[PDB]
């Protein structure tokens, strides 16, 4: 899940 | 079957290469042992880069949960938490345990908080010991949840007396997460 | 089969004011014993009743139905332990009229703390724990009154299963006499 | 075996003196028997008191209300006496006795709590079941308020979880009128 | 089940005064007993009222119709009195009592809903079972329309899901004539 | 099962008035009882009618034929009355009553279908079992043809699957003579 | 419930008129009861007929032989009437009634077949069990030959598998003497 | 069925002061036997009672309810072993009035140490062990008194299942006579 | 599962071409796998379409929402193709595909209905569970309204019971964009 | 064990052979669909061969396979070995016209769909309507694939109807009985 | 564990055109054997295949999948019975290329009629019976062709379990030779 | 599934850095694995520390002693770290680590109690079983006395019933040397 | 059920 | 329950 | 239980 | 058990 | 399933 | 299985 998680 | 991607990795191992840990089940000793091992491995690889812990879990063992919790707080890297689907009970406790500013839920994710569950059978004295133990466990959970959310201990106690289901947005307002991850 | 006399044998004994407590104590047994005590008092409010006890114990609340009925009625209730009086069984043995609590020489008496269970939320477990601890305080207090032993001594002596001979039960104050044979 | 007296079983002998024993879980069968006994006793004598002895962990709310409504309907006063334990719907029936004639023996336990149930299926079905049990609880609380003198708000709070009372506490609460002392 | 003293079990003693107790699930055994009781009572006296007390969660529709048709066939009026609960086929029988003589006690619950069933096998077998239970529902709804004064369309809508009524609501609906006040 | 007062269980009281209740599945025990009752009633009075009330889902074909053959053998007319349901061998027995004296109550269900069975083992064993149940069906259909006035061909078609009839349809079919109206 | 007549249960009332009902599987309990009834009835009256009504799928061969040998031993004739079904040892007992006094109702079923059993263990144990059940079959077949008039060879062939007979076929076979027809 | 005489057969025997112990010894059986003994003493405090024993044994405390009642009441209780008297059954056989303990010739008598069990904490197991060892000492002491054998010999002879003929039971002192036809 | 030859199981070989197969009940394990696959595919290529093939009777709502939220979160369009059946949460995911890129094969079945669940315990606990599943239903209905263009009121009515749609009907309803013709 | 050469089935898949050798459920359908899609992607023009030995199973799982067969560009030949029953015989009939085969001793069975319904009258009605619609859909397609009328398919599937390979050919379920050289 | 050679042992044998049928015949086993036969023909259409049989039999249709595949392919399939070939196992043994069917000296061959079962309506039992009788005719006809024995003799000899020695199987025509050791 | 890192399963990857994870009930299988791991690590390097992570509710006493005796036998120091819970034989092994190198994370639970068992049969058999478990308890208490510095009498009293300790209490008791606090 | 059955 | 039932 | 109940 | 009970 | 998916 | 499948 990026950005920002990765 | 869990699919393979191509080095040949099962999909979870491929995610672990990018510092993603999936907590997608009930929390027991086996699951905690795996997650703890993954956290330690990732810290050893890189003590500075963020880790991402994805949580879809109905909870489970409190002590297994604390193995994960204490490992998160101990290691140097920030652990981001992302709730997908559901984080209930010890699952919601771990969600709240992520690095401040880096706790997320997806918009339709469910977060549930409640008091710990257990059991005791035998002599009055044995029941007393078990009762004292689970009440101390609850005090410990509530105190930490107070620190992590900014809510008072008294409010946490009242709000966990029964099953309390929160939307992602409500979990944010409560202080269990920092942001709803919007598309 | 239970034999017949010309009454089933237990009913024949009840005619002479003898009640047999020869099983686990549950609600059914308590309801029967209570009914028998009330019947016997109504027949004759002055003559002694005899409660024979061979029981491993059972429900504390069922036991207290019997206990309170014994203390309520006018007749003296003699207690005689044959075989074994354990747990709530030994409590009822001690509940007989002072001077009229007996055990046969090879009878076993056992005292211990109440048993139970609790499952669910921490708060539910707390309520159940407080309840069984209050139940134990109530039992210990009454057993103190009935035996002459302190509450503190009863607490210590019932922490685990504590088996007494008839003679030891007499020394403890649970019974008045060991019934020796002619 | 249930003993015989002379030919009546012991419970039938008590029923001859207008005593009904509620000594078990409350289900439809037990309620049908108790209701039938109450109706029989009223038909025999519409003026003399009936005595309902209660040692019961409770049970079905609707079965309990069959008994409750029959008690309030019939002309004779129904005295209630708690021996051992009156829990849940058992404590509701204890409180339902004629005012001034509700008793507990000194070591008897009274427990009050909210109704229990279950619901399975579609959202709409769960909603219907929830609404039903919440209405049932309001009805129980209202009547318990009337019978005890406590406010509905206090009954609600005090039955949120299992609440165990001594006989003396049950009297202070208004569930009974007197502790029956020896 | 207690005995009263001629030596009668309590239900048989009530049957002597023309009272029938329906205090269980409705199955073939229960229906056979109730039908037999109704026929016996009519033979004893074709003019005097019968009283059918109902505390029942319902059960077999065909067993229920055995009772229903017997009520309508015999000469005596059959009064129906709901105590506790009349659900499903139980509420249908409550509504089947003589007009003006259908009662519920104040805290009694009445529940109406559509019939339940089951089918496994070939498509054609499932079709036959579906047609059968839909015809059964039409038959129940039509009779309930006649007995209550409500339209068939309203009965259909109001029984689509479990519909719980108070005694007072059952009276307003036309399922009973009066709430029996004490 | 209630008692009436000579002290009779309700079924025995009905048997005194020449009423036999078939209120269950048909097995060997039930057939043996019904056969014995029919023989007893004929011996008491060879001229007065017997009344067979039927609420039955059916059962054993051979047990059913024990009853059937006994009905046809004895001198008295046996009237049949369907209450609730007569299915399978139950509907066969309904049709077996004396011509002009077969009844159903208005909401009674009658169901006809082919016999059910099973077979396991060698091809030859399955062949024997198949031939046996097909012969059994021919025998049932032939008799039902004689009793209803419907052709064998029509009975075969109409029993291929479960076929549910209203009382009025059963009359039109020739299974009964009259719907017993209130 | 078994109904009462006036105080007799219905079966006891029939026993008063010398009727015995065999309405179940044949086991040791049932045989003991039937044998006791036969002995009682003979003691009451050694000359008057007894009536044995049979609706039975059969059962234990040895229990069946307790009944069979008692029937042949006592002085009174025992009439047999098949209602519903007489199968296996049930059909054997039907055939065991007094000659001329064996009946079936018109829709009654009669079934004959070879005995059934079981054996587990060592080869020698299986051999013993096999020899035993084969001897049992020879004994049944021989007696059935005597009672029906059919040859042993024909009985053997006709009982190799389940063989279902109508009442009329049972009469033709010699298992019964008459089909009991309704007057009406 | 239990047959009737015109009493069920056991009740008819009880009329002649015969008690049948024909099963496992549990609390129910002991309660019945004790009640019968008390009834018979009340009817006649002087006439002998006859206790027939065919029993594999059972509960030791239930057995002691019977034992203590036998020793308490005024009448002599004769014991007759038919079939088998094992464990607490053989203890009760030996408990009959001296000179009036019998076995039929093919009757089996078996003696052995008490059986039980324990689960839980070490301290709980210790309590259970001490209890059953005390129970065994009590049984052995009484059996020594009733047979004339030493406690040491009883201990050795009950270490494992020990099957005796009627004649051996007499030699041992468990019975007084073999009842010959 | 066959292998293709680098050695891939057939599903892994399809995943290489950005195809995800949802061919089972939706539970936490399945959702975790699908979520992981979606994230992997986005990381591999943020611009190319993903294809989600759906043959599923549905399952857990929360597991379903894990998949739903991941679909909406990632940059690539997710095409949905119903083969066989998409029921309950399966049909919800079908409708969740990129607008213009939701398909069903011509003989595929789509079924929509309200959520299912369960609740046991105290009145208050049942209330909490009921409120939760009612909120869950509102959330599902709102999103389904947004994804189909149907009003919330119509979605509510059309999901009250099991509602089976053909592919063509699903297109007319707005659950898919096209029927995929050969 | 399944032998290795590739496991044997994977080796056959390399030559565009798919083996349907079991009950049809969602797992089996998912595998077969995936295999069909893979083979089309490898070569959109070459024939695929579907071998069928199956007692049938889930109708919806069966339709996943059916619709995939009709959707893809390659012809799918069907060969019945052993047995094709219920949805298995439906899939046999779904092969490319002229390229549906059965081996000479193979059995083909056709019958109506099976299912269940439990609950309220209204729920049973919905379930009944659904399975009747499902049967109409099956019958319609089978009419198109065989040349038999819908009315005849309805009558012939009312009960289990077992066909020889030769009868299946006459019926229009297959094109040829595959005879040996 | 199955040992490995440097292949699992069975795969190593398959490399030399040996197929092992060492279990019950079901659909899984048939699918594997058929696949092996097809693979071996594709590798070499002229070289013999060797099918080793130790099997108690099983599914007739699974057996016919193997049988028809053997007859279809170009290579000769030799059959060798080791241990036991019973029922469909002995049918497959007989199905080997003429002149190339063998049994080891102590191997057992058993022939008998097919087994099955049927439950339900008379008509359903009829269909099942007809099906298994047709199946038996088909097996007997082919076995007649493969052995040279008449259909009438095969029918008689398979009526019950018929155990043959290897030598008897040769005399019968089920095999061509007993494979004796050098 | 246990993830793979690149080819090691995560536990094998940790074992490469001399970390052993005891994350389950202690039985013979687990003991055999742990013993084998300890022996392998000593053979690789007889001087470098080993790290034993403990999250365990305990289990077999004899299996526990296989691990205990192996720890004391080998040359390397074995550090013990309690995460989540160390109960019963689990807490015994925690206390068995090298002096100065026994740790618990702050929310970890430690529980001590007396051994559990069973006995069925003849009086003499029950006596033998009772004597055996009482001797086993004496042996455990003696060693725990040596490892904690507490008297045997105090250990006996404190293990009579289930006795739950916080990490800080475990340190005060002498079961561990330090609470491992987070930076 | 009279009249007429009884 | 009288009056009036009975 | 009297007096007073009976 | 008399004397003294009964 | 291409065109158009893939 | 060829000719003709393969």
């Amino acid at each position: 899940f990026s950005p920002x998680a990765p | 079957l869990i699919p393979t991607v191509i080095r040949a990795y099962d999909i979870y191992s491929r995610l672990l290469k990018d510092r993603i840990i999936m907590l997608g089940s009930q929390i027991d000793d086996n699951v905690a042992n795996s997650i703890v091992s993954q956290l330690l491995f990732l810290q050893a690889q890189d003590s500075e880069k963020d880790i991402y812990l994805y949580i879809n879990s109905p909870g489970g063992s409190v002590t297994a949960g604390f193995a994960i919790y204490d490992t998160i707080q101990h290691i140097k890297p920030d652990v981001q938490t992302i709730c997908i689907g559901m984080a209930a009970s010890m699952g919601s406790f771990l969600l709240a345990a992520g690095a401040k500013g880096k706790r997320f839920a997806l918009p339709n994710a469910e977060v549930m908080i409640h008091q710990p569950l257990g059991g005791a059978q035998g002599q009055a004295t044995e029941i007393e010991i078990a009762a004292n133990h689970i009440l101390k466990t609850r005090e410990k959970l509530n105190r930490i949840l107070s620190e992590r959310t900014g809510q008072s201990i008294e409010k946490i106690q009242k709000d966990t007396d029964r099953d309390n289901f929160l939307t992602a947005e409500e979990a944010k307002e409560y202080g269990l997460i920092d942001e709803v991850m919007v598309p």
